[PDB]
């Protein structure tokens, strides 16, 4: 969520306040794998 | 304990791998990528526009070229110059402008980024009254001016682009999405941006675009005194791929 | 084992002493989905490319420092046939097509003795320029800082600034972070790394692209006693792992 | 109306609010980033990827391992992330853009010598004592480890966290105990037997990862020293 | 009262700000347009429109066929939306008013020779080269489709969207390839047959029009140049 | 494919039609009419009445007839001239105030518009105090004075209609019905307003009213410098009619 | 809805805030057909 | 009717003249088996050859006698590009095989007007030497 501190209530949209992708129709993972 | 690096792969051990110990309890997370660049830096000071500007001209630009220089913020952690994306950063005729994310690239261990850019427009002049247009990523600046009762009213008054006005002594603030037409920001990148006679490792638009700062009176109006403004930009949403190398901090 | 035979198509490779592919960022970096920014129909991978290309690289030598290093790009070096590696029907399929979307997978020969120390780093390096303007690239302060990288000249309109960094810098000392495997003389002849593709955009232009450049770079300068095999000769094996070629078009001319 | 009290901080920027601000050119979708692999979600995924460390002999990532050496460290650096030792690791650079750590560091070696060549070393870690341990016999006192060489061709010592406190300072700006940790130390146990027509000197090439249970705190702003 | 903290935007006037503002002269019942037909929703109902090309031989909608030529394109114009071919179409003209484009650009073409007259042309599309093709192989190797003149008298050439990016810059400033699409040409394939008693040199009248999948975005700041 | 243009119609084809390709899948929708139009752009500069006005007298007007001009601001996007609308656009005897909505028209492709105004007032003078009158379409403006403790206050102080007050510095923001007589606006019109002695294609009542900007301090506090102020509009809830052309964009 | 990222909530009513017609009492479609 | 248009790959080639198309020997001409004399992997059709290439032909004037014959091996023209005939990747793979196992699809096109007579038999003719001196 970032630096981002609130719990409460967004006023803007989702698609307004962010930008999300168009489409096309804790546990860290490693970086490299040995095969 | 027995391993090969030449592997390539280590695995990160603790104390209770060799010796007799436990495993700390994780504290924090503040290396997070979306927490850790989601806070505002100074990117650039630019100049403010009293009259319209004439954009800096491409690379290179001949003497006598009458352009208006210093007064355009392109928005990228990359190292640019004149207001135009650079390589090479360099510091000190005319002397051109250069920013670089001091605090980006000291932490971009990374290739490609992507963010929505909040930018924060801060005046470093007592009492300014300013105003900041911003045009996107791949568009250009509009540079004329129209009469409106014998004042000449430039284009950067007016169009379908953000154009934030701020009170005398006030603040500019507003998030940018990620408007350029590649996926991520190359960090690094190898590649050219024409397939005859370009520039290797400099992108074409890996930036959310270019602001400036203009005074919203007539070009009758203008002052002599130059006016500057503060750019402040914060990485909203901050995204991170492929992992690479941070500079080289020398030893003398 | 260590006993390993890669292959691929008409063409399979061997080693004795394999150290386990380095697969990079995911399980399988063959995986390949088509691009999304283009709508015909793309060229995806047959017989004829599906396959090693193998090209000499130069000789290391008691005389190279460390962090000594030697670049090639993928792949900007079926271009130019750098080492003698012709691309054969993957290049003629490349000059002919637009855009160009593959992960690759590499293997570097370098076969040294028991007698023989020093080590080699070879590892894929993303977004680098390093095949811009011997038989090794030193390494400088030039190339620590991203001093000497390709810039647009400024004109005569400017004062000509003091150029001292660039994003597109080697710091010598965090190359394994990169998808990399360390040739050492003691375990090792040969090391194998399995990339994905990468980059800004879904696919990238065939001929400007260098979204991964193979860095064979010396950690250890080689060291011998006088009567064993001097200057031994590093060569690497190169196959592209699932290609989407899009936009067919005459073969590039510049 | 809604009758508000505006506080004292009204009209503020602070630069590190953790909330948004208003939109200015909304409804804009971005071109998707499913093709991309390798996204990185914290910066402790590459602090644990280990980094060649440097060391004054012109800096070198390795330690030759001379045939006539004393009874000292041949390499000893002080467990401090601001140590010069650090300052090109992807651990010491990462931490240095924070003010605090907790965990393990974790040294790892890689034996860079013929295949002939045997011999162990004594890698040694000692907490902060008011003079640095150089003696085989100071050095085994505290914790060790020997390794020996053969087929397997590294070892990675992990750093034990041993701290008066949960978070130690990531720089040694007052030399204090709750930043400095005292020191790592490669000794040689037995001398390298090599056969004849095998190069004298080999080197342990140094990397410097680190642990499971690594954190950082409290990022701070940057030093800009590299840009100069 | 309700304590408020105003930001630091406040009092400002952002030109596209999402939302509304005071009522000044509320209550107000205009007359009803639902007598109105050919209402438009979406200004790609009008880019799909098909409208004149202009063609400098004092600008011409169509192309004379020359009864001798080479093995040039007849004509042959790129495939920028800010070229002067497209600056009085429908397309061109409200595409020019945004920053993106997205799909096919569809040029339709209407032989307004005798019924008589007989004929093949060669449409051929080029993505973007070093260098414009001329020749008929050249304009064969692209995306081409031969065109019979007959009993129908059209043939809508659907430019393909070849791209390396999902949008495309509709005004070259800097003529890059996320803004030029390489050429359209318009060969002769077989010269045209005409009877005796038939006018030499027939017309190809050109159109532009969106395809079905073209879409804009950002609008931006229009030219007042039309009105100097 | 095989067409024909004389039908009149011509379907939009896609790559798949004749070629093999796809649909590109559709990005935006910033081609909406409701949403292209809303958005404020500068319509004109007007001048602050700092006494009662004298509305401009209708067309032809003689030399030597003291009237107030430049003063009301005709709320169009067609071309307007001396506060009256006008057909023929002109620029540059009295230089009369001609405006025209130079954003809409380059995208008035329909030959009818009917939206809500928003009408924003920006001051172009530093820190002025100003009041924004309005009066309906087909209404008009009155013209006297009334005094006030030996003080000339005008008629335009008071009335039915919207008179908004600024601050000092401040701006004034109010949206505005479809108040004409007529059902929609026309962008571009054929007929005459008149059986006998009428121009061709002017509208009588095609506007959202007249709004005028004026200091709030009496006939005696005139001041002597001409104080001038900015009109922008933007059309909320735009909708259009019935499509036609663009303007001729020139090859010289 | 037009250039509006108000998904919450109107202050004004529908005929102060707008202007209704009174009464007398996507899919884009084509702006002519060939009968 | 006589409107035919043929996709193959990138090219469609357009006809409102069309006699239809004379199939050879069999129904479908264009179902084919791999050889059974090379035990390898063939290299089956891909669709950068899977099309039409249209070379130009000479000229037919009052002066061309009866009987008068124009050849046009296949695959030998994309040998020597007879015709201006440049067979692109279909060349390019032509010349990478030892091998080659195809059967053909030929159209000749030749406009006249309702003002002219005359006639060609345009015929795919096995097994001759009629490109040799």
């Amino acid at each position: 969520r970032g630096n981002n501190g609130n719990m409460t209530f967004n006023y803007y949209a989702n698609t307004y306040q962010n930008s999300v992708d168009f489409s096309t129709s804790g546990i860290l993972n490693p970086l490299g794998y040995l095969k | 304990s027995t391993d090969n690096a030449e592997t390539g792969v280590i695995e990160a051990g603790n104390t209770d791998t060799d010796f007799s110990g436990e495993l700390a309890a994780p504290g924090s997370n503040h290396t997070n990528v979306k927490f850790l660049f989601d806070r505002s830096r100074l990117l650039n000071v630019i100049k403010v526009l009293e009259k319209d500007a004439v954009f800096p001209r491409p690379f290179p630009t001949a003497t006598g070229t009458q352009q208006d220089d210093g007064y355009f913020c392109l928005l990228t952690p990359r190292p640019t110059v004149a207001s135009r994306p650079a390589t090479r950063f360099g510091l000190y005729g005319v002397l051109a402008n250069t920013s670089l994310d001091f605090n980006f690239y000291s932490l971009a261990c990374f290739t490609y980024f992507r963010s929505d850019l909040e930018v924060t427009v801060v005046s470093l002049e007592p009492d300014l009254e300013f105003a900041v247009g911003w045009f996107p990523s791949g568009s250009e600046y509009q540079a004329s001016s129209f009469v409106y009762d014998q004042l000449h009213v430039p284009y950067h008054f007016t169009g379908r682009t953000p154009r934030a006005f701020a009170s005398k002594g006030g603040k500019v603030s507003f998030v940018l999405p990620w408007n350029s037409v590649s996926s991520v920001l190359p960090v690094r990148w190898g590649g050219a941006s024409k397939l005859s006679s370009a520039t290797r490792g400099l992108p074409a638009h890996a930036d959310w675009g270019t602001i400036y700062a203009f005074i919203p009176r007539p070009n009758e109006k203008k002052s002599t005194a130059v006016k500057h403004v503060a750019v402040y930009i914060r990485y909203k949403n901050a995204r991170a791929w492929c992992p690479s190398m941070l500079p080289f901090r020398s030893y003398k | 084992d260590r006993v390993t035979t890669q292959t691929a198509g008409n063409t399979a490779i061997n080693t004795q002493s394999s150290l386990g592919v380095l697969c990079a960022y995911v399980e399988d970096p063959t995986k390949s989905d088509p691009p999304s920014s283009s709508t015909d129909q793309p060229t995806t991978t047959f017989t004829a490319i599906d396959r090693w290309y193998t090209g000499r690289l130069n000789s290391w030598t008691k005389a190279v420092k460390t962090f000594s290093f030697q670049a090639v790009p993928l792949p900007g070096a079926f271009l130019s046939r750098q080492g003698g590696l012709n691309g054969g029907a993957f290049t003629a399929t490349l000059h002919r097509h637009f855009l160009m979307k593959c992960g690759w997978q590499v293997q570097v020969q370098c076969n040294l003795t028991q007698f023989h120390q020093g080590a080699l780093l070879v590892a894929m390096v993303p977004e680098t320029t390093l095949d811009v303007k011997e038989q090794w690239v030193e390494m400088s302060d030039d190339y620590r800082t991203g001093k000497n990288m390709p810039f647009q000249s400024l004109g005569t309109y400017y004062r000509p600034p003091n150029w001292t960094w660039g994003p597109n810098f080697i710091n010598p000392y965090q190359v394994t972070v990169f998808p990399h495997q360390i040739l050492n003389a003691r375990t090792s002849t040969s090391v194998d790394i399995n990339v994905p593709y990468i980059g800004e955009t879904p696919t990238q232009s065939s001929e400007t692209q260098n979204s991964w450049t193979l860095l064979v770079m010396v950690l250890v300068p080689l060291d011998y006693k006088e009567g064993a095999t001097t200057d031994p000769e590093i060569t690497f094996s190169v196959r592209p792992t699932s290609p989407y070629f899009n936009g067919l078009r005459n073969r590039y001319t510049t | 109306p809604i009758p508000t009290a505006p506080r004292e901080n009204s009209l503020m920027f602070l630069s590190t609010t953790p909330d948004d601000t208003v939109p200015a050119y909304g409804n804009v979708r971005t071109p998707p980033v499913n093709y991309l692999p390798g996204e990185i979600t914290d910066l402790l995924q590459l602090a644990r990827i280990p980094t060649l460390m440097a060391f004054g002999r012109a800096y070198v990532p390795y330690v030759a391992v001379p045939t006539q050496f004393d009874d000292k460290p041949l390499i000893s650096f002080p467990i401090t992330l601001s140590d010069p030792v650090y300052q090109n690791t992807l651990v010491g650079a990462i931490s240095s853009n924070f003010a605090n750590y907790r965990g393990c560091i974790q040294i790892t070696l890689t034996f860079c010598g013929p295949m002939m060549a045997r011999g162990k070393f004594l890698l040694s870690y000692s907490p902060p004592n008011g003079t640095q341990p150089q003696t085989l016999s100071e050095a085994m006192q505290c914790t060790y480890s020997i390794w020996d060489i053969g087929l397997n061709s590294s070892w990675t010592f992990v750093i034990p966290y041993i701290s008066p406190s949960d978070y130690r300072e990531t720089r040694a700006i007052t030399n204090s105990v709750y930043s400095a940790d005292g020191w790592f130390s490669l000794h040689k146990l037995t001398k390298i037997t090599l056969p004849p027509d095998c190069p004298q000197s080999p080197c342990i090439l140094f990397f410097a990862s680190a642990g499971e249970d690594y954190t950082l705190r409290l990022p701070v702003d940057c030093n800009p020293s590299y840009v100069f």
